[PDB]
């Protein structure tokens, strides 16, 4: 019987008959009280029956019943939630109805790190991951940037292996957002842990899958950061056709990512014996002050570093 | 004033007529920090960057004794109220009666659990974060009462209980594990000086783990890069003197990516939106990554400046993130909380002081009061006050079991 914190009828537990017997047990904040809080009557009631049953660790059907309520009132507070599971095994409670509890609260408190760890601890004490991958879908439906959300959802897929069909959802939320850094993280993730990206076919299908998108939404960082992500491995120096093709987007699709992609490419010429070694270093250093100058000054002292930093080297 | 500049418009959003929910979102953001800069030209004052002293004094030294029950969100991070408290009166150079630093000296004993640690309240578990906020909090205050308070042989067997083979550590029994962990427990033992031998065993290559293909560092090996665990990674890593074990120059060039060429503060993850907190877990990676670099013998490091725009930055937290009444915030529009008074004016002090070996360089952006009292880019709490704690801890030896 689950009289709702929120119902129009919830009475006070120290107006309750099932209760009537415990003593509530108010909280020591000290003689002389710091960043004190005002609690509520209904906030202050619950704790301080909390803290009742807690004291005496009373595992009833009754106390967990409470630990709902503050929980409702305090998501965050972690001594409940332990405790909460204290009673979950102790009561042998029915772990697929406080699945779909804490389906409910993750709903209501997407953000909240309590509410998801609860959620994984249920996952392994069932070993059941055959919900996961939905239920995360449709919070990633309402805010698909949610980092615990894509948390959870790598350690479901990494734990469970449920790997073949989330490259294809990533493409799903790509078409959705191509600006969704959180899903470019996704593909990274899925591709490193299957097929890797020393494979050839993989890394040309990855490479040039970003470079349209680059050509579709040329100031979208993710995809320039994934680009020089997933060739930054082997060193760009490494494809010699690259460079050529960037310098060609050169005056169609050119914001200072690839201006800024240039400066690395030559970064790593440099560095491994490239042919007109004194002509690439200019090259760098003159993209180097028309972003410190121009294109991107925000990062000025950044790019001077680069600047002096590569004569320092290359000299 | 940089952001005030004509060709400043030039830094505005340019979707390439392809708009998504994050182009959308950040133009809304662009569109009301600049009628934030241009308030000034429309009222025909003169800007005059003021940071509300006296507005932020009278919020802090009140919450520092009662609290609303709008707080009750908070009931399980009360020495995290204490340290954002006591750390933004520090950097504001307001003084803690010796009656006041007593009392919070006695509410954290409360905190402080029998096994090690500090719970989120009186009587709550012992969890990592309040721990890190409740030893700061002790640190801030620098009294023999304070460090007293500590248990120092209960805190290393619970940091001992805490531990993982792989090198991590969870923020509490049964709890979760993330790259915060790491440097909570590297900033309590390191200050409190218990750091054994085998402790952060693995430490360091498990937050290693933790930077990925973006330069930056997710919480746990897998994930998105993001500013607060990048900071808890790298600061971490200062700690244990291992910060060669990650790839320096994509964080660097991660890091100094996330500056918003347009409003000046910064971002924490690519892709989302500016943040006033962001002020210091990304812009505080800046001195760390300086200062490792530098001990790597770096000889293109600036001497007067730190690797960001100290400018641009003082610019968006003063024109933007000040509650008239008293008290910081994310971003216009934004609710004032203790959490972004603390974490913009510790960016604001970052952004203002520069220092490397011998250099000592200030930027007071608006009206010279503004500077701020400096803060330690590792443990964010006074240079002082960490130089003070270190040297009291160290008369006391490393427990032994
Ligand atoms: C505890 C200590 C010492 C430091 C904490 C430092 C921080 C801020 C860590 C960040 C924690 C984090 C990234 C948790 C993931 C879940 C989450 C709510 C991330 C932020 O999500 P948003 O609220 O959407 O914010 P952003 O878009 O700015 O990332
Ligand atoms: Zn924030």
């Amino acid at each position: 019987g689950f009289l709702s914190l929120d119902s129009p009828t919830y009475v006070l537990y120290r107006d309750r008959a099932e209760w009537a017997d415990i003593d509530p047990v108010p909280q020591n904040d000290g003689p002389s009280p710091v960043v004190q809080i005002i609690y509520s009557e209904k906030f202050r009631d619950v704790y301080d029956y909390f803290r009742a049953v807690l004291q005496r660790d009373e595992r009833s059907e009754r106390a967990f019943k409470l630990t709902r309520d503050a929980i409702e009132l305090n998501a965050a507070n972690y001594t409940v939630w332990h405790f909460r599971r204290v009673l979950l095994r102790s009561l042998q409670k029915d772990l697929q109805e406080e699945m779909n509890y804490i389906t409910a609260i993750i709903e209501e408190q997407p953000k909240n790190y309590q509410v998801w760890h609860h959620r994984r601890v249920l996952v392994e004490w069932l070993k059941d991951p055959s919900q996961e991958l939905e239920f995360i879908a449709d919070i990633l439906n309402q805010d698909a940037k949610n980092y615990h959300a894509w948390q959870h959802r790598q350690w479901v897929i990494q734990e469970f292996r449920l790997w073949d069909n989330e490259l294809q959802y990533v493409d799903q939320l790509l078409k959705e957002d191509v600006r969704n850094n959180s899903v470019w993280n996704q593909r990274h993730f899925v591709i490193s842990n299957t097929t890797g990206y020393s494979d050839r076919a993989v890394l040309e299908r990855e490479v040039q899958y970003t470079l349209e998108m680059i050509k579709l939404v040329p100031h979208n960082e993710s995809a320039w950061n994934y680009l020089k992500g997933i060739l930054q491995d082997r060193g760009l120096s490494r494809y010699p056709n690259l460079l050529n093709q960037l310098l060609d987007l050169q005056p169609s699709h050119s914001s200072p990512y690839l201006i800024a992609f240039l400066v690395d490419i030559y970064e790593d010429m440099l560095e491994n014996q490239c042919d007109n070694k004194e002509d690439i270093l200019n090259k760098a250093l003159e993209l180097c002050e028309i972003l410190a100058k121009e294109k991107d000054t925000i990062r000025k002292e950044y790019w001077r570093y680069i600047g002096r930093s590569l004569q320092s080297k290359h000299s | 004033l940089y952001s005030l500049r004509p060709e400043h418009a030039r830094e505005r959003l340019q979707d390439d007529s392809v708009e998504t929910v994050t182009s959308i979102e950040q133009a809304k953001v662009e569109e009301k920090i600049q009628e934030v800069f241009s308030s000034y030209k429309f009222n025909h004052l003169v800007p005059r960057l003021v940071l509300q002293r006296e507005k932020h004094f009278h919020y802090l030294k009140r919450g520092l004794r009662q609290l609303t029950d709008a707080y009750e969100c908070l009931d399980a991070s009360r020495p995290w109220l204490c340290y954002w408290i006591l750390h933004s009166l520090e950097l504001l150079d307001e003084p803690i009666p010796q009656i006041v630093a007593t009392d919070v000296c006695q509410f954290l004993e409360l905190c402080q659990s029998p096994d090690g640690g500090f719970g989120g309240g009186p009587g709550q578990y012992p969890h990592l974060a309040p721990t890190y906020a409740a030893v700061n909090a002790l640190c801030i205050i620098g009294t023999e009462e304070a460090y007293n308070v500590i248990n120092r042989e209960k805190l290393l067997q619970y940091l001992y209980s805490l531990k993982q083979p792989d090198g991590s550590f969870l923020m509490h029994v049964g709890g979760e594990v993330d790259v915060r962990s790491a440097y909570c427990a590297a900033s309590v033992a390191s200050l409190t000086n218990i750091i054994t031998p085998d402790l952060f065993e693995g430490t360091a290559e498990w937050i290693a783990r933790c930077q990925n293909w973006e330069g930056g560092i997710g919480g746990v090996p897998g994930m998105e890069a993001h500013g607060g665990y990048t900071f808890c990674g790298l600061a971490a890593l200062v700690i244990l003197k291992k910060e060669r074990s990650l790839n320096l120059k994509s964080l660097l060039q991660w890091v100094t990516s996330r500056q918003m060429r347009f409003e000046g503060g910064f971002q924490g993850r690519c892709n989302k939106l500016v943040d006033g907190c962001y002020s210091f877990w990304q812009a505080g990676l800046l001195p760390l990554l300086h200062r490792a670099l530098h001990a790597q013998g770096d000889p293109a490091l600036s001497m007067s400046h730190w690797m960001f725009h100290q400018q641009a930055l003082q610019e968006y937290i003063l024109m933007c993130c000040q509650c008239p009444a008293g008290g910081l915030l994310d971003k216009p529009g934004k609710s004032r909380d203790f959490y972004h008074t603390c974490y913009c004016l510790s960016g604001l002090s970052i952004a203002q002081h520069f220092g490397s070996g011998a250099m000592l360089h200030d930027v007071v952006m608006g009206v010279p009061e503004n500077v701020l009292q400096p803060t330690h880019p590792v443990y964010n709490i006074g240079p002082d006050k960490v130089i003070q704690a270190t040297t009291h801890f160290l008369q006391k030896p490393v427990p032994g079991f």
